[PDB]
C-alpha cells in the first residue's frame, strides 16, 4: 500500500490537533476569576453554566 | 578597433595623428564649410612648411611646439561624430547587442519557432569545433623563438582552415540589431 | 520568465477569483449589519459586536 | 501558542521519516500551511494582550516578528534546495531539522513571558546558526566567522545573566507583566549604572552597534544562503526585541545613558552607509547595509518616544523582509558565476529582465521608497530624532544620501552596463529564484497597504 | 459634487488602465502604444470638465478616498486637493503628455521595448499627477519621490551607455540632497503642528516657519535645478528626446515651482525666505544663460532655457506673486515641449546628429518643423500676444516695479535678453546657414504621428496663453502704471538681444579665426562647476570612505582594539601557564608557596 | 453622518442667473451624466438595499462598566492593577479618537471657509487649542511605556507646581 | 600531492530536463515541488491569509475607540462640559502630599 509512506502525512495534522487540544487544557488550568473580575463580573443569564468556558 | 596599438609611435605616425586632430578641431572652430577649407588649406601650408627637417632633434622640437599650441588653442567642446567615443549614441544599442551563447539555453519550443536557422547555427558550431584543434596548434607552432610578441595574429596558411582565433571576430553582434 | 509569470497568475487567480466573487456576493446580498442600541435585558453574544458578516461568522465559530 | 509549536515540532519527525524523494516538498508544504496558522495571532480585537498560558503570551510587538519567523522558514528551504543538490540525504535532512529547530526555538524565544525563559532560549539559537555556517559554508574562514558570532555574544551575554539574576533577587520574579505592572524607578547609584549596562550589552551586540559590528561582514560573506536569511532577517531582532521588553524597568537611567549609544548608532550609520559605497562584495555591501539600518533602530529604541518605538518596529519588519530579498538575488548570481565580487558580473539584466525587475523593486525598498513601510519606519524614527534633538537631521539626511547612493550603485554595477560575454554558465532563472523573490516581494506590498498591523505597542 | 469629484478619481482611474493592461498577456496582442495614446486622450477630455467648472464657480476641493492608517491622533489619509493649481495643471500635463505619447512612437518606432517605455511614460504621468492633487505632505512625497525614481529609469534608457548610467545617479545624487530638505519640512509639520495635511498646516502662519520653509527652500531647488544644485537636468538629456521634451522640462522640473506655490501662504511673512528665492531665481537664470550661449547641442541649448525659465519663476515667486509663477509653468510647458519636439524631429530626420554645427538650411528642407521651431522660439522669447507674452511680460513688469533686490533685477533683465540671444543662437545655426549635414539626405516628416502631435502643441503655444489668462479668475492686483521704458522694457531688451545676437552670428562668415575666449570656455564647460565638484567631491568622500571608514577603522584598529587584544592576551597567558618544565621538584615547590601562602592569609586576617 | 459630531454649516448656492445667450455646456453635461451614470448606478444600489432590507442584522456597541482606578489600588497589587491600567488605556485612545474628531473638524473648517478662514474658524481654532492643552496636560512627556502611574504621577507634580503657586 | 579527488566539472541542468523548475533533478518531483509550492503558498497562505487578515474586525478595537469619541464628545457637547479635562484624575481622589 501507500499508505507506506503517506501515513507520514498525518504527523504534522496531528500536530495542530494535538496543540489545540493543550491549549484548551491550559485554559482549563487557568478557570479562577471565570466570573470574577470587576469588569465583565456578570449575573449568569437563565439556562447558563459557564461564562466563557 | 581592428588593429592593435604598436609598442610606440614614429614621428610620422605622431604628426599625422596631430595634423589630422589640429584639422578636426579647426573645423569645430569654424562652422561654415568655406571658412573651413579656407583654413585648413593654411594649416596643410604650416604642416608641409617643415616637411622635409632630416635633423629629428629639431623635428621633435618642432613637433612638441604644435603640440602645446594645439592644447592651447583647441576648442573646448568639440565634434564628435555620433558613435565615436564621448559622443551621444556612443553605446546606445549595446543593450540589445545580446551574444551568441544566449541562444544554447533556449526552450525546444522556442527553437521550433526558427527551424532552419538553428539547422545553420549547428553547422557552424561544427565548423567550429573542427577548427579549434588546428589553429590552436597552428598558433602553437606559429609563435616566435625569440621573446618578442605582438598582438598581431596569424592568417591562415594551410589550406581549409579557419583563421586563428576567429570565433570571437566572426559573429560579433550586428551594429544595431 | 514567462512560464513563471503565466503559473504564478494562474495560482493566484486559482482562489482569488472565487475568494473575490464570495466576498463580492456576500457584499451585495448579505450586507452589513447596523449599529443598534443595546435591548435593555439582553446580553449579546461576543460576536455580535463586529458589522462584517464573515468577521462576525469567524468570530462565532472559532474565537 | 501551542497550536503553533506542536506543529513546528512535528515538521522534524516529518522530515526524517519522509522518503528521500519526497522530503522537501512535504516540509515545504507542512511550513508553508505552519505559517499559516501562525496567523490566528492576529485575531487582537481588544486592547489586552493574548496571554495563553503562564509560559506563552502574544504581543502587538511579538505577534509580527512571530509570523515573519513563521514565513521565513519556507523561503529558507526553498534558498536551501539548490546549493544542497549533491549532498547524501541524511546530510540534507541534517539541514532541514536545524532550520525547523531555528524556527521553534524563535518563535518560542519570542513568545516567552520570563526572561530566563528568553536568556535560554536566546542563546539556544547559536548553536543551529553555528552549526549552519561552519559545516555548510564554503570558504575556508567559516571557522572564524563562526567563533566570532559565537563568542561576541556569550561575552555580551553572560553579564545578561548576571543582571538577570540580581533582578530575581531583588524583585521575586521575572514575568513581564508582573515587572511592567510593579516597576519602580532607579537611582542614579554606580551599581545601578553598571547593571543598565549588563542589561542592555547582550541586546546591543546582537543589534551590532557600531563599535561592536565586526561579527556580521564576517557571518554574513562565510554563511550560506539560508544562514545569512534567518540571520539578517531575525537573529538580528532578537537584540532590539529584548531591548524593547526591558528597557521598562531601566528607567529613568536611560535619560543620560542613552547618549553614548545614541551618539554611537547615529555616527556608526554614517560611516557603516560610506563602506557600502567602496566595498567590493556583493554579501558584505548587504551586510554593512543592514548595520547601519539596525544603528537606526538602536537610536529610536534608546531614545523611546512612541514615534521611536513604532517606527522601530515597523523598519524591523520591514529590514528583516528586504535584507533577505537582497541576499537571496546576490546568491541567485552567486550559484552561477560562483564569485562573490560585485565588478565581476555586470549587466545581467541582458540576460536575467525579470530578476532585474526585482533587484529594482529590492533595492527601492533598501533605499526607502514611499509608501513603503521602509520610509514609513525610517520616517518615523527621523522624526522621534528631530524631536530629541533637531540637530541629528544632519546626520540623517547625510545617511539618506549615502542610502541612496549605494542603493542605485547596487544595480547600476550589476544589472546594467554591457554584459560580462564571456560568462557562458549564465543559465536562465530558475522557477524556483523567481518564487522565492515573489514570496519575499508580495508581503511586502501588502504590509504597506494594511500598516496597522506591524505598528509596535505603543501605535 | 458628485461630477467633479468622479472626474478627479475617473483621470487616475483612465491613466492606471494602461498599467493594468500592460500586466496582461494583452498587451501582447493590442497596439499598447495606440491603447495608451487613446487613454490620454480620453484622461485630458475628462480633465477638461473639472476646469469648467471651476471656471465657473471657483470651488475647490477636499476629496478624501482612503483611510490608509491611523498614528494616535494622526490620521494618514488617501487626500486630494482640487483646486486652481491641480486642475489646471492636470489639464496642462494631460496635453502636453498626449502629445508626446503620440510622438513617442514615431520617435521609438524601431526601438524593441516600446511597450515598456509607453509604460514608464504613463507610470510618471500618474506620479506627477499624484504630486500636484495631493493634501498629505507624505503623499506629496510620493510623488515626489516616485517622479524622481521614474526619471532615472527614463534617463539611460538605453543602459547601454555608461555615460547614462552616470546621469542618472547625478540625477539621484541632487534629487534626494533635495529630499533631505523636504524630509525637514515633514517632520517639522508634524511636530509642530501634528499634521501633514495642507488645510491644517495653514494655521501655522502665526508662527516662524524659518527652520520648515528653508527645507522646502532646499527640496524645491534640487528638484527644480535651480543655481546650487542645476547640473543633473542639463546633462540629463543623455534619455530619449520624448522622455527629455516631458520630464525634463514640461511636467517633471516644475515640481519645486510647484511645491512653493502651494506653500505660498506660509512664505508670504517670511521676508528672509522671499528674499532668498528672488536671488536664488535671479543668479539661476544668469548663470544658466550664460551656459547656454556657447552650447553647440541642440538638446543641451534647450535644457539650459529650461534651467532659466525655472530661474524666472523662481524671481517670480521671490516677489509674492504664486499665482503669476504658476501661470509661467503652465504657459511654457507648451512651447517648451514644442521646442523639444521639433528639436527631436531634425535629430532623427538628420542620422542621429545633434550638433547645431552639423545643422543647417533646415528651413527649406523641413518647412513643418522649422515653421514649428520658429513658433516655439517666439513663444521662448515672448513676442506680443502669443502663450509666452500672456505671462513673462506680466512677470517682468511686477519685478521692474516692485521693491527688489537691484542686482537681481538687473541680471535678471539681461538673462532676459540673452534668452533671445541663444534664441537665435538656434534659429540661425539650425535654420538660416547652407548646409551642413552629410551629403546622403533621407528626410521625411511626413508622418501623422509626428505632424499632428506637433499641431496640437503649436495651437496651444499659439491660444492657449490668451486664452488661461483671459478665464483664469482675478488673484493678484497687478500693476499697470508706469514708465514708458519700463513698460516696454521687455520688449525692448529682447529685440536688442535679438538685433546684437543677428550681428553676432552673422560675424562668424567673416574669413577670420575665432580665438579661444576666458569667457567663451567659461559659458562653454558650463562654468567648470561640473569638472571641479564632480571631480573633488566624488574623490574627497569615496577616498575618504575607503581609507578612514574601511581600512583604518573598521578592519584595521576595531579588530586589533576589541577582538585581536584578547585573543593575544589570553594566547599570552595560556602560553605563560601551561608550559610547565614537569619535575615533582618544582611543583613541590610551588605546593610549599601555597602552603606558606595560606598561612599567612591566616595569620593576618586572625 | 451625526452633523453634532460632525458640525457642517448650511449650504447657500446662489441662483442660476444666466446673462448669456450662449448655452453653458456644465448643465448639459450634468444632464448626460445624471440619466446615464446616476440612474442605472441607484439602480443597482437600490437592489443590493432591498437585499440587505431582506436578512437585516444587528450589531451593538460595546459598553464598558467602570472599575477602580489606579489610586484605588494598593501598591503591588497586581491583580486590580491590571485592571485599572486597561480601563486607562482604553481612555487615552478615546482621546487620541476626541482628539482626531476635532481635527477633522478644524481642516473641514479651513477648507469650505476658504479665504475667510483667517476668522470664520476662529471657533474651531479655539477648541483645538483648548483640547491640544488638555491633551499636552494629560499625555504628554510619558515615554513609550506610558501607564496610569505615569499620568498619576505627572498629575500630582502638576498639582504640586500648582499648590505652590497659589501659596505664593 | 595527497590523494584528493578532482574539482568537479560544472553542470547545466538544462541540458536534460529543458523545463527544468530548478526543484529536483526528477521532471516529475520537480513539477509535483514547484506545484505544492505555488499553490500551498500562493493559492492558500497569501491568499486566505489576506482575506483573514483584511476580515479582522476591530483591530485594537480601533472602531470602537471612534465610536466611543462620537459618543463621549456628543454628550460633553450637548451637556456644556469641555471636551477633555487637563486633569485626568479627579483631585478629589488624589491625596496629594501635604506639605
Ligand atoms: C497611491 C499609491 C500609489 C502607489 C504608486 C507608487 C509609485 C512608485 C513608483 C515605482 C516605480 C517602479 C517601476 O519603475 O517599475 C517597476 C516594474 C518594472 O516593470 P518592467 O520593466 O516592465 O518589467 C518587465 C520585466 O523585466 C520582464 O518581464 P515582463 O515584460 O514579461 O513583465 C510582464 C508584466 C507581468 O506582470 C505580472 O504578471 C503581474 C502579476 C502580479 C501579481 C500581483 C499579486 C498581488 C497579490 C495580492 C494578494 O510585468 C511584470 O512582470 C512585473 C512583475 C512584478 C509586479 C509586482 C507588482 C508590483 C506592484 C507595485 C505596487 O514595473 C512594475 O510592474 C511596477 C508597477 C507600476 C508601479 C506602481 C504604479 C501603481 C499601479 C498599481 C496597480
Ligand atoms: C451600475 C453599476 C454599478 C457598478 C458598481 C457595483 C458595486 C457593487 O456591485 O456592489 C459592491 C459591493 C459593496 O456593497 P456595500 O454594501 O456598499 O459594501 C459593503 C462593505 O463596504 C464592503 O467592504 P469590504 O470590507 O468587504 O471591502 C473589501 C476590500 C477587499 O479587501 C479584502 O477584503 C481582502 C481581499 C484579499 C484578496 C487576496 C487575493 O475592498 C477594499 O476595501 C479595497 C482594498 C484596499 C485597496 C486600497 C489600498 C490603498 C493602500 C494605500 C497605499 C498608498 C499610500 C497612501 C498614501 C496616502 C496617505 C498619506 O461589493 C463590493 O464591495 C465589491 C467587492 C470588493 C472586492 C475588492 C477586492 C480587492 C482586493
Ligand atoms: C551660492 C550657492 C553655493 C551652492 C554650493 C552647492 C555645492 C554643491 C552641492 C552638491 C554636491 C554634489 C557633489 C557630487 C556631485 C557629483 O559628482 O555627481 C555627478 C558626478 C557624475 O559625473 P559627471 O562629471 O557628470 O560625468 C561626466 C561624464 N563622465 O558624480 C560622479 O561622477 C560620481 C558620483 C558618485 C558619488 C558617490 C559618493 C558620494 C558623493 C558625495 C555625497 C555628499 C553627501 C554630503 C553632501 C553635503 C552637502 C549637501
Ligand atoms: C502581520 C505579520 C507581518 C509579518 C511580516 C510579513 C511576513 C508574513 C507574510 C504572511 C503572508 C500573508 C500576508 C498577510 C498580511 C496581509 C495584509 C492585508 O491584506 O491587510 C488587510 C488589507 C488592509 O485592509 P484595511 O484593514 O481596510 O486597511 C485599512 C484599515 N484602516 O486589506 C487589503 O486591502 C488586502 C488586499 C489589497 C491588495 C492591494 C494590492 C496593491 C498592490
Ligand atoms: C565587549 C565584549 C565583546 C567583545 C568580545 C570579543 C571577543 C572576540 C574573540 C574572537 C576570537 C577569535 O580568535 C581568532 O583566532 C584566530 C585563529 O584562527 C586568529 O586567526 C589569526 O591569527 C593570527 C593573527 O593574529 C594569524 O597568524 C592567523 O593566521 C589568523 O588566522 C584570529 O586573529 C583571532 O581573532
Ligand atoms: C574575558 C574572557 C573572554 C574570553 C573570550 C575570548 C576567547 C579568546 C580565545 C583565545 C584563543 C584564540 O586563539 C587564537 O589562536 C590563533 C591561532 O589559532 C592565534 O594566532 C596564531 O596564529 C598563528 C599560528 O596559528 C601564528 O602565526 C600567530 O602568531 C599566532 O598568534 C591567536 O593569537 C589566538 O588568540
Amino acid at each position: 500500500q501507500l499508505l507506506r509512506e503517506h501515513w507520514v502525512h498525518i504527523l504534522v495534522p496531528a500536530g495542530f490537533v494535538f496543540g489545540c487540544y493543550l491549549d484548551r487544557k491550559d485554559d482549563e488550568k487557568l478557570t479562577a476569576f471565570r466570573n470574577k473580575s470587576m469588569l465583565f463580573q456578570r449575573e449568569l443569564r437563565p439556562n447558563e453554566e459557564v461564562t466563557w468556558k | 578597433a581592428f588593429c592593435a596599438p604598436p609598442a610606440y609611435l614614429t614621428h610620422q605616425q605622431k604628426v599625422l595623428r596631430l595634423y589630422k586632430r589640429a584639422l578636426r578641431h579647426l573645423e569645430s572652430w569654424c562652422i561654415h564649410r568655406d571658412k573651413y577649407r579656407y583654413f585648413a588649406c593654411l594649416m596643410r601650408a604650416r604642416f608641409e612648411e617643415h616637411k622635409n627637417e632630416k635633423d629629428m632633434m629639431r623635428a621633435t622640437q618642432l613637433l612638441r611646439e604644435a603640440e602645446e599650441e594645439f592644447w592651447q588653442n583647441q576648442h573646448p567642446q568639440p565634434y564628435i561624430f555620433p558613435d565615436s567615443p564621448g559622443g551621444t549614441s556612443f553605446e546606445r544599442y549595446e543593450c540589445y547587442k545580446v551574444p551568441e551563447w544566449c541562444l544554447d539555453y533556449w526552450h525546444p519550443s522556442e527553437k521550433a519557432m526558427y527551424p532552419d536557422y538553428f539547422s545553420k547555427r549547428e553547422q557552424w558550431k561544427k565548423l567550429r569545433m573542427e577548427s579549434w584543434d588546428r589553429e590552436v596548434k597552428q598558433l602553437q607552432e606559429e609563435t616566435s623563438p625569440d621573446g618578442i610578441m605582438t598582438e598581431a595574429l596569424p592568417p591562415a596558411r594551410r589550406e581549409g582552415d579557419l583563421p586563428p582565433l576567429w570565433w570571437h571576430i566572426v559573429t560579433r553582434p550586428r551594429e544595431r540589431p | 520568465d514567462a512560464r513563471f509569470l503565466r503559473l504564478m497568475k494562474f495560482y493566484l487567480m486559482l482562489t482569488g477569483i472565487p475568494v473575490i466573487i464570495g466576498i463580492t456576493l456576500v457584499n451585495i446580498f448579505i450586507g452589513e449589519a447596523e449599529l443598534a442600541e443595546i435591548p435593555e435585558g439582553y446580553i449579546p453574544e461576543h460576536w455580535e459586536y463586529y458589522k462584517h458578516p464573515i468577521s462576525r461568522w469567524i468570530a462565532r465559530n472559532f474565537y | 501558542m501551542l497550536k503553533i509549536i506542536l506543529p513546528s515540532l512535528m515538521l522534524l519527525p516529518l522530515t526524517w521519516l519522509s522518503s528521500p524523494k519526497k522530503t522537501w516538498t512535504n516540509v515545504t508544504s507542512y511550513s508553508f500551511l505552519i505559517s499559516l496558522t501562525s496567523l490566528t495571532l492576529l485575531w487582537q480585537t481588544d486592547e489586552n494582550y493574548k496571554n495563553f498560558s503562564n509560559m506563552f503570551s502574544s504581543d502587538p510587538l511579538s505577534t509580527p516578528l512571530i509570523i515573519l519567523t513563521a514565513w521565513l522558514l519556507p523561503l529558507m528551504l526553498m534558498a536551501s534546495q539548490n546549493h544542497l543538490k549533491k549532498d547524501n540525504n541524511v546530510l540534507q535532512k541534517l539541514y532541514i531539522s536545524m532550520l525547523i529547530s531555528l524556527q521553534i526555538l524563535l518563535i518560542m524565544t519570542f513568545s516567552a513571558t520570563e526572561l530566563i525563559m528568553f536568556y535560554i532560549l536566546f542563546e539556544a539559537t547559536l548553536i543551529p546558526t553555528l552549526i549552519i555556517i561552519t559545516r555548510w559554508g564554503n570558504q575556508t574562514e567559516r571557522l572564524n566567522a563562526g567563533i566570532y558570532f559565537l563568542f561576541y555574544t556569550l561575552i555580551g551575554s553572560i553579564p545578561l545573566l548576571i543582571a538577570l539574576i540580581l533582578i530575581q533577587n531583588h524583585v521575586g520574579t521575572l514575568n513581564l507583566m508582573i515587572l511592567s505592572f510593579t516597576t519602580h524607578t532607579l537611582d542614579a547609584s554606580w551599581s545601578n549604572n553598571l547593571l543598565w549596562l549588563a542589561c542592555m550589552m547582550a541586546f546591543l551586540i546582537k543589534m551590532p552597534l557600531y563599535g561592536v559590528h565586526l561579527w556580521l561582514p564576517k557571518a554574513h560573506v562565510e554563511a550560506p544562503i539560508a544562514g545569512s536569511m534567518i540571520l539578517a532577517a531575525i537573529l538580528l531582532k532578537l537584540g532590539s526585541y529584548g531591548m524593547i521588553r526591558i528597557s521598562i524597568i531601566l528607567d529613568p537611567l536611560t535619560k543620560y545613558m542613552a547618549y553614548p549609544f545614541i551618539l554611537l548608532s547615529l555616527w556608526g550609520m554614517i560611516m557603516t552607509s560610506s563602506i557600502c559605497l567602496r566595498q567590493t562584495d556583493l554579501k558584505s555591501l548587504i551586510a554593512y547595509s543592514s548595520v547601519s539600518h539596525m544603528a537606526l533602530v538602536i537610536a529610536s529604541i534608546m531614545i523611546q518616544t512612541p514615534w521611536s518605538f513604532m517606527g522601530a518596529t515597523m523598519l524591523m519588519i520591514a529590514h528583516g523582509l528586504t535584507s533577505s530579498l537582497l541576499f537571496c538575488l546576490a546568491n541567485s548570481n552567486y550559484e552561477r558565476i560562483h564569485s562573490r565580487t560585485m565588478i565581476m558580473a555586470r549587466g545581467l539584466q541582458m540576460v536575467f529582465p525579470l530578476m532585474a525587475t526585482w533587484w529594482l523593486m529590492a533595492s527601492l525598498a533598501n533605499l526607502a521608497l514611499p509608501p513603503s513601510i521602509n520610509l514609513m519606519g525610517e520616517l518615523f524614527i527621523t522624526m522621534s530624532l528631530f524631536s530629541w534633538s533637531n540637530f541629528t537631521i544632519i546626520l540623517m539626511g547625510i545617511n539618506i544620501i549615502i542610502t541612496g547612493m549605494y542603493s542605485m550603485y547596487m544595480i547600476i554595477t550589476t544589472q546594467r552596463g554591457k554584459l560580462t560575454n564571456h560568462m557562458i554558465n549564465l543559465q536562465p532563472s530558475h522557477t524556483r529564484e523567481l518564487t522565492l523573490m515573489a514570496l519575499h516581494m508580495i508581503p511586502l506590498i501588502l504590509l504597506t497597504t494594511s500598516p496597522k498591523l506591524i505598528t509596535g505597542l505603543t501605535m | 459634487m458628485n461630477i467633479f469629484t468622479t472626474s478627479i478619481l475617473l483621470i487616475f482611474i483612465l491613466l492606471l488602465s494602461p498599467i493594468l493592461i500592460s500586466m496582461s498577456n494583452l498587451i501582447k496582442h493590442i497596439n499598447f502604444p495606440l491603447y495608451t495614446t487613446t487613454s490620454i486622450k480620453f484622461s485630458f477630455i475628462i480633465s477638461l470638465l473639472p476646469l469648467l467648472m471651476f471656471f465657473h464657480n471657483n470651488m475647490e476641493y477636499m476629496i478624501t478616498t482612503w483611510h490608509w492608517v491611523t498614528m494616535n491622533s494622526m490620521e494618514l489619509k488617501m487626500s486630494f486637493k482640487t483646486d486652481f493649481f491641480s486642475i489646471l495643471f492636470t489639464s496642462v500635463a494631460l496635453f502636453v503628455t498626449w502629445s508626446i505619447m503620440q510622438f513617442s512612437s514615431w520617435y521609438m518606432h524601431s526601438d524593441p521595448n516600446i511597450n515598456r517605455f509607453i509604460k514608464y511614460l504613463t507610470l510618471f504621468l500618474i506620479t506627477m499627477l499624484i504630486l500636484t492633487s495631493a493634501n498629505n505632505m507624505f503623499q506629496l512625497f510620493i510623488g515626489w519621490e516616485g517622479v524622481g525614481i521614474m526619471s532615472f529609469l527614463l534617463i539611460g534608457w538605453w543602459y547601454g551607455r555608461t555615460d547614462a548610467n552616470t546621469a542618472a545617479l547625478q540625477a539621484i545624487l541632487y534629487n534626494r540632497i533635495g529630499d533631505i530638505g523636504f524630509i525637514l519640512a515633514m517632520v517639522w509639520f508634524s511636530l509642530n503642528m501634528n499634521s501633514w495635511e495642507l488645510q491644517q498646516i495653514m494655521f501655522s502662519n502665526n508662527n516662524d516657519n524659518l527652520i520648515p520653509l528653508m527645507g522646502l527652500l532646499i527640496a524645491a531647488t534640487g528638484k527644480s535645478a535651480q543655481f546650487g544644485l542645476h547640473p543633473w537636468l542639463p546633462s540629463a538629456m543623455e534619455g530619449p528626446t520624448p522622455v527629455s521634451a516631458l520630464l525634463h522640462s514640461s511636467t517633471m522640473v516644475v515640481a519645486g515651482i510647484f511645491l512653493l506655490v502651494r506653500f505660498h501662504p506660509l512664505t508670504t511673512n517670511n521676508n528672509f525666505i522671499l528674499t532668498t528665492m528672488l536671488c536664488l531665481g535671479a543668479l539661476t537664470t544668469l548663470f544658466t544663460a550664460i551656459c547656454a550661449l556657447t552650447q553647440n547641442d541642440i538638446k543641451k541649448i534647450i535644457a539650459f532655457s529650461t534651467s532659466s525659465q525655472l530661474g524666472l519663476m523662481m524671481v517670480t515667486l521671490g516677489m509674492n506673486q504664486p499665482h503669476l509663477a504658476f501661470l509661467h509653468i503652465c504657459t511654457h510647458a507648451f512651447f517648451k515641449a514644442m521646442l523639444f519636439m521639433c528639436s527631436g524631429s531634425i535629430i532623427h530626420s538628420l542620422a542621429d546628429e545633434q550638433d547645431i554645427r552639423k545643422m543647417g538650411n533646415i528651413t527649406k528642407i523641413m518647412p513643418f518643423t522649422s515653421s514649428c521651431l520658429v513658433i516655439g522660439s517666439l513663444a521662448l522669447t515672448g513676442m506680443p500676444f502669443l502663450t509666452g507674452f500672456y505671462s513673462k511680460d506680466l512677470i517682468i513688469e511686477a519685478i521692474n516695479t516692485c521693491n527688489t533686490n537691484a542686482w537681481a533685477l538687473l541680471i535678471t533683465l539681461i538673462a532676459t535678453s540673452m534668452t533671445a540671444m541663444y534664441s537665435m543662437r538656434i534659429i540661425y545655426f539650425v535654420t538660416m546657414t547652407k548646409p551642413r549635414f552629410p551629403p546622403l539626405i533621407s528626410i521625411n516628416e511626413n508622418d501623422p504621428d509626428l505632424m499632428n502631435p506637433i499641431k496640437r502643441l503649436a495651437f496651444g503655444s499659439i491660444f492657449a496663453g490668451f486664452v488661461i489668462s483671459y478665464n483664469i479668475p482675478p488673484t493678484s492686483i497687478p500693476v499697470l502704471t508706469m514708465p514708458w521704458f519700463l513698460k516696454t522694457t521687455a520688449l525692448i531688451i529682447s529685440v536688442l538681444g535679438f538685433l546684437i545676437a543677428l550681428e553676432l552670428n552673422n560675424l562668424t562668415m567673416k574669413l577670420s579665426m575665432n580665438k579661444a575666449n576666458p569667457y567663451s570656455s567659461f559659458s562653454t564647460l558650463l562654468g567648470f562647476f561640473p569638472s571641479i565638484i564632480h571631480r573633488i567631491t566624488p574623490m574627497k568622500s569615496l577616498n575618504l570612505s575607503l581609507k578612514t571608514s574601511l581600512t583604518l577603522l573598521d578592519l584595521i584598529w576595531l579588530e586589533k582594539t576589541i577582538p585581536k587584544s584578547t585573543s593575544t592576551l589570553h594566547t599570552n597567558m595560556t602560553t605563560l601557564t601551561t608550559n610547565q618544565k614537569g619535575l615533582i621538584k618544582l611543583y613541590f615547590m610551588s605546593f610549599l608557596i601555597n602552603i606558606i601562602l595560606i598561612i599567612i592569609l591566616y595569620s593576618i586576617n586572625l | 453622518w451625526d452633523k453634532d459630531v460632525y458640525p457642517e454649516p448650511p449650504s447657500r448656492t446662489p441662483a442660476p442667473s444666466p446673462q448669456t445667450s450662449l448655452p453653458n455646456p456644465i448643465t448639459y453635461l450634468t444632464k448626460a451624466y445624471d440619466l446615464v451614470v446616476d440612474w442605472p448606478v441607484t439602480l443597482v444600489r437600490e437592489f443590493i438595499e432591498r437585499q440587505h432590507a431582506k436578512n437585516r442584522t444587528y450589531y451593538y456597541h460595546r459598553q464598558y462598566r467602570r472599575v477602580p482606578d489606579i489610586t484605588e489600588c494598593k501598591e503591588g497589587d497586581v491583580l486590580c492593577i491590571y485592571e485599572a491600567e486597561m480601563q486607562w488605556r482604553r481612555d487615552f485612545k478615546v482621546d487620541q479618537e476626541i482628539m482626531n474628531i476635532i481635527q477633522e473638524r478644524l481642516k473641514a473648517c479651513q477648507q469650505r471657509e476658504g479665504e475667510n478662514y483667517q476668522q470664520n474658524c476662529a471657533k474651531e481654532l479655539e477648541q483645538f487649542t483648548k483640547v491640544t492643552k488638555a491633551y499636552q496636560d494629560r499625555y504628554l512627556d510619558l515615554g513609550a511605556y506610558y501607564s496610569a502611574r505615569k499620568c498619576l504621577a505627572k498629575q500630582k507634580q502638576r498639582m504640586l507646581e500648582e499648590r505652590k503657586a497659589a501659596r505664593q | 600531492q595527497w590523494q584528493e579527488d578532482p574539482e568537479p566539472e560544472d553542470e547545466n541542468v538544462y541540458a536534460k530536463n529543458p523545463d527544468f523548475h530548478g526543484y529536483d533533478s526528477d521532471p516529475v518531483v520537480d513539477v509535483w515541488n514547484m506545484r505544492a509550492v505555488f499553490f500551498f503558498g500562493f493559492s492558500i497562505v497569501l491568499v486566505f491569509g489576506t482575506t483573514f487578515v483584511a476580515y479582522v474586525p476591530d483591530y485594537r478595537m480601533q472602531e470602537w475607540a471612534r465610536r466611543e469619541a462620537e459618543r463621549l464628545v456628543k454628550y460633553r457637547e450637548v451637556n456644556g462640559l469641555p471636551i477633555m479635562e487637563s486633569n485626568y484624575f479627579d483631585p478629589s481622589k488624589i491625596q496629594l502630599p501635604e506639605d
